[PDB]
């Protein structure tokens, strides 16, 4: 048994998007597909079922209309149409196989991601961060290396050739204005700091941006 | 619909010791046949819920022996004898009874330690930020735990609350330890003619706020 | 759908061959069904009947190998009936028929014809042929790995409507037209209930008795079982405002006092809009007085609604059948 | 639940020849296939698991059980029962604010009993004549019939009270200090007391305005027998 | 005509399904809580009592695989072996009758017919505590007489047309 969804969406305001989730190894025409919205604040919120065998279908309250469910028995996938979409619509969605009053919510797909915004794929806009002139020298000094001005995601922070996996935090991204920016930091020891080389490897697959600056010492 | 509501929303527990997530219903969802379909899902972060419990009772094959449901009614308890690392999680409810299948509210479970103490570093903007006619201000607090933390910005005395950003990362594995980067960016007539920028930090480890200022005059 | 077809199956028989100048010039032969090979085509959407030919009649056999086998059978097939427009509905009843068990690589089928043959139709006087085309499709099932061809014979059939007018429409109607009369019946001979009531439980009786007809299908309503329903509806309605009419009419001073506003409205700016105009007359008596001020609130209140009503009925009527008809 | 009911219907197939000791049967898919499935229009498909059972005390009994888990689409019904049924139930009360001089209570409250009763007998064909429960539809309408036959006989006392006067009746001092004086103010009719007759008539007003809050706030009440329903 | 089973000792089991439609009197005497002894009498057609004799595997009529119908009840049935002459024929023939006893469930019908009934005939008397002047005297004591007719009518399409109760 295995749910196949389809890969990342990213649409602008207003658009209609339509999410595919593909099942194999088991009888796909009788079984419920549930789909679930997951914001990414929190929160699992279902959407609605079909059946794909006959056409039943289902949506809560809160989505009727905004969703669309059309399943293709031919080919074992059932697609989710999303109208209108806006801002707050943009989270990860689930297809799940589900039977009422039987086997449970047993397999899940993959997760899709989708976005909505906007702005264009804009690279990103690193500025490295060093200690203030004003700062005083520990055994122990945390790094820094922020990302901003890019979209869209994900960007994989890291250091030279993971230099120091350890002591690393990757903080979420957040939209400033309309672009994600992030920030990172890293701990070191002082004494080393002006000997040893570290560099922020910065990257941004969806731009193919890989772009690795370090902070020099101050 | 049936309203699905967990509590506590976090529920910190320590390694090896049981753990009681509660979930109430708004009506019975008892059913005719002889049973009640409620069924517990837990969701690792990053990745699509698992199923852990359905019919209230019944564990869903291969999970561990370790879990254990109970309940009737509109009272229904997941009880674990020996929590772990893997254990860490979001556990949803879901009543499988009344059309439309509605989720649970979603219930965190955290690890509890001994408290440690924040580490606040504050960081001015960059000379490339200045070219581009700005300012970004930040300064990081990592590793500090429990939650019961604050952050807030005194700008030459004065407090400065509007443009802020807040940013905080979950809690970690190799220390189990959470951090936070809130952060706000100003403009450059803003930005030169205040003359101190601080962020302070407040927290159950220390009562008395932490101070960390910056002259912009240096 | 029940009918009653012939099925015209014709194939070449390799092994069933002679040359007629050995056998005395015989060039066909008539022999039992039973005794030959034939393609097993079965009714797919089979509901209460036979899902393949039980006849079995002689089959026609000629000299080149080839076989004609016509048996008759009556075949009761499934078809979703859809009643918006009844009794002027048309409908369209399928009938898929295919080989059971012999894939597209082993039996194909070929159209004969690409109508069915209505030369001995039995016209029925009830329904009307308006096309009968069999097409022809090939699918796969998760049955097998092979495709499986069938041909589907799609009878749009279109309803004679007389019969069922006369007996359900005009009965309808001449009920419904008695719906707003109520409300110039005056108060004092004693059978507005009457005729209200009565009205109500013939338009009950009259959507049941459609009910009885019409499909137990929650896709669609017919158009006259929304009208009905409004109807019944609005019938509802009169006899509520006509109870509190009667009660109105029948207050007297002794019993009720009627508010200053109550008599500057309806006795001065309602019946002025309704170009209806009381006689101005001075009675003595007060109490007499007053009794037939309450007498003429209950007329004008039910001249209130048989204007709304007249004017909710007549534009629901059209606002509802119009479209369908355009 | 009728008409917002789930049937749960089951097919055992079983061999009539041979025992487990003979043939094994085994599900080929736990669920039967809907991979060529005509909607019904009526009945919508819920679930269709499939089961092999073995009986632990003969060892000789197999089958395999289908559980066909259908729920109705309610809207024809609920267009053609019960709104007609809510339609005519909501003429229940009305009796009470009739008033007693247009006669023709007995006609309005007849005729509603009758319809109710109508309807009670097709609601009775059309479901099956089965004594293990009883419709809740079927429910509101027995109790409806009982509340409209009370108001039949209510109906005709209030009558018999309304046409009394002072040549054929005396009228008790207690009747006077009730109905014309306590029970008119607390459901605030004020008697305008601005000559016999005219205060039996009243009498029989106060009966009527009394029971016409007592079928309100039980009607309103029957909520209760029929909200639960859907 | 299902297979038999055949051992290796002779022996031969043939356990067929079958569907009897056997006429029974019906006594409609406490209708709807009425009780029905409905029977079938079995028994070789050709074979007398001295070529095939029948015996009683079990007394009672085995219920194991029932089907609870949820309109009646299985008081009670027990097969009976009787023997008796033909004026045919001049040999005795042996048979088996089943005495099938069922109790009818009567909510369904109570609440269908009997409380109906019941709320009509509450009114008959009220005819006579209605005053005259009111003029609907005549329309109560009709509409009771034509509902207790419609009832009357309506219970003689379910109840047998015999005479004998
Ligand atoms: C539809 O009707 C069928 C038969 O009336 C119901 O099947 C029965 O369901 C109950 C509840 O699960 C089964 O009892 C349970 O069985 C399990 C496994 O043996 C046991 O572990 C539980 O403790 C409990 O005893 C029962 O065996 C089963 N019977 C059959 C013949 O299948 C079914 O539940 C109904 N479904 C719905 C949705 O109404
Ligand atoms: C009748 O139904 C068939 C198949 O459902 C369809 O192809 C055809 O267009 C229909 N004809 C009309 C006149 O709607
Ligand atoms: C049923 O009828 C048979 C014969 O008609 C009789 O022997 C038996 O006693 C009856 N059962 C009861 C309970 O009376
Ligand atoms: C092989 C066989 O018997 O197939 C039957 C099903 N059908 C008609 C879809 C092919
Ligand atoms: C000999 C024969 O066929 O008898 C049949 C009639 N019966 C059942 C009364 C004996």
């Amino acid at each position: 048994v295995q749910l196949q969804q389809s890969g990342a969406e990213v649409m602008k305001p207003g658009a209609s998007v339509k999410i595919s989730c593909k099942g194999t190894g088991y009888t796909f025409s009788s079984y419920w597909i549930e789909w679930v919205k997951q914001r990414p604040g929190h929160g699992l919120e279902r959407i609605g079922e079909i059946l794909p065998g006959s056409g039943s279908t289902n949506y809560n309250e809160k989505f009727r209309g905004k969703a669309t469910f059309t399943a293709d028995k031919s080919s074992k996938t059932a697609y989710m149409q999303l109208s209108s979409l806006t801002s707050e619509d943009s989270a990860v969605y689930y297809c799940a196989r589900y039977l009422p009053y039987y086997y449970a919510m047993d397999y899940w797909g993959q997760g899709t991601s989708v976005t909505v915004s906007s702005a264009k794929t804009t690279p990103p806009s690193v500025y490295p961060l060093a200690p203030g002139s004003a700062a005083q020298t520990n055994s122990m000094v945390t790094l820094g290396c922020l990302v901003k001005g890019y979209f869209p995601e994900p960007v994989t922070v890291t250091w030279n050739s993971g230099s120091l996996s350890s002591g690393v935090h990757t903080f979420p991204a957040v939209l400033q204005s309309d672009l994600y920016t992030l920030s990172s930091s890293v701990t070191v020891p002082s004494s080393t700091w002006p000997s040893e080389t570290v560099t922020c490897n910065v990257a941004h697959p969806a731009s193919s941006t890989k772009v690795d600056k370090k902070i020099v010492p101050r | 619909d049936v309203l699905m509501t967990q509590t506590p929303l976090s529920l910190p527990v320590s390694l090896g010791d049981q753990a009681s997530i509660s979930c109430r219903s708004s009506q019975s969802i008892v059913h005719s046949n002889g049973n009640t379909y409620l069924e517990w899902y837990l969701q690792k972060p990053g990745q699509s819920p698992k199923l852990l419990i359905y019919k209230v009772s019944n564990r869903f094959s291969g999970v561990p022996d370790r879990f254990s449901g109970s309940g009737s009614g509109t009272d229904f308890t997941l009880k674990i004898s020996r929590v772990e690392a893997e254990d860490l999680g979001v556990y949803y409810c879901f009543q499988g009874s009344h059309v439309p299948w509605t989720f649970g509210g979603g219930t965190k479970l955290e690890i509890k330690r001994a408290d440690a103490a924040p580490t606040v570093s504050i960081f001015p903007p960059s000379s490339e930020q200045l070219t581009s006619g700005g300012a970004s201000v930040v300064c990081f607090l990592n590793n500090f735990y429990p939650k019961d933390i604050n952050v807030k910005w005194k700008i030459d005395g004065s407090e400065r609350q509007n443009g802020v950003l807040n940013s905080w990362t979950d809690q970690d594995s190799k220390d189990s330890t959470y951090s936070m980067s809130s952060t706000l960016t100003l403009t450059k007539d803003e930005y030169e003619r205040h003359n101190s920028y601080t962020c302070e930090a407040t927290h159950k480890t220390s009562t008395s706020p932490i101070v960390k200022s910056f002259n912009r005059n240096e | 759908m029940t009918t009653n077809v012939w099925v015209k199956q014709e194939w070449h028989d390799y092994k069933l061959r002679w040359d007629p100048a050995d056998y005395e010039n015989v060039t066909s032969i008539r022999i039992p069904s039973e005794l030959i090979w034939r393609p097993d085509i079965v009714l797919y959407n089979n509901a209460d009947g036979d899902f393949a030919v039980t006849h079995l009649t002689k089959a026609h056999l000629f000299h080149d190998g080839r076989v004609q086998w016509t048996p008759p059978a009556i075949y009761k097939s499934s078809c979703s009936i859809d009643v918006t427009f009844f009794p002027f509905d048309q409908q369209n009843c399928t009938m898929k028929f295919g080989s059971w068990t012999y894939d597209k690589a082993k039996i194909d089928l070929v159209n004969m014809h690409s109508r069915v043959d209505q030369l001995d139709f039995w016209e029925s006087g009830e329904w009307v042929i308006v096309d009968a085309v069999g097409t022809y499709n090939t699918r796969k099932y998760e049955c097998c790995a092979e495709i499986y061809p069938d041909i589907t014979y799609a009878f749009v059939i279109r309803r004679l409507p007389l019969f069922y007018t006369i007996n359900l429409i005009i009965p309808c109607l001449l009920i419904s037209c008695l719906t707003v009369l109520v409300f110039y019946l005056p108060s004092e001979c004693g059978e507005k209930i009457t005729l209200c009531i009565s009205v109500l439980l013939s338009l009950t009786v009259f959507l049941l008795l459609i009910t009885e007809i019409i499909p137990s299908t929650s896709l669609v309503i017919p158009l006259i079982g929304e009208y009905l329903l409004f109807t019944m509806i609005f019938v509802t309605l009169s006899i509520v405002i006509t109870v509190f009419v009667l009660n109105v009419h029948h207050r007297s001073p002794r019993t009720h006092t009627m508010p200053t506003w109550v008599r500057r409205v309806f006795l001065d700016i309602v019946p002025r809009l309704l170009l209806m105009k009381r006689p101005s007359v001075v009675d003595t008596d007060f109490e007499r007085s007053v009794k037939e001020d309450w007498k003429y609130v209950a007329m004008v209140i039910d001249r209130i609604f048989l204007w709304m009503f007249i004017i909710v009925c007549l534009l629901g009527t059209v606002g509802l059948f119009l479209p369908p008809w355009l | 639940h009728f008409p917002f009911d789930q049937q749960n219907c089951t097919m055992k197939f079983r061999s009539w020849t041979y025992d487990r000791t003979e043939i094994d049967l085994v599900l080929k898919s736990e669920v039967a296939s809907l991979d060529d499935f005509t909607p019904s229009g009526e009945w919508d498909i819920v679930a269709l698991p499939g089961r092999r059972n073995e009986n632990p005390d003969d060892s000789t009994y197999v089958d395999i059980t289908y559980d066909f888990i259908i729920r109705r689409k309610p809207l024809f019904y609920t267009i053609n029962l019960i709104i007609p049924c809510v339609l005519i139930t909501s003429l229940a009360i009305l009796v009470f604010y009739l008033p007693s001089d247009c006669g023709e209570k007995m006609t309005l409250c007849i005729s509603v009993l009758l319809a109710l009763t109508v309807f009670l007998l097709l609601i009775s064909k059309i479901v099956p004549p089965t004594s293990l429960d009883v419709p809740l539809v079927g429910k509101y309408l027995m109790f409806t019939m009982v509340l409209v036959t009370f108001s039949i006989v209510t109906s005709v006392c209030v009558l018999n009270v309304h046409h009394r006067s002072p040549t054929t009746h005396t009228m008790a001092p207690w009747v006077k200090v009730v109905f014309l004086e306590k029970l008119p103010a607390l459901l605030f009719m004020q008697q305008p007391r601005h000559s016999v007759s005219e205060d039996w008539k009243y009498v029989a007003m106060v009966i009527d305005r009394l029971f016409l809050w007592i079928f309100v706030f039980v009607c309103v009440f029957g909520t209760i027998g029929m909200f639960l329903q859907p």
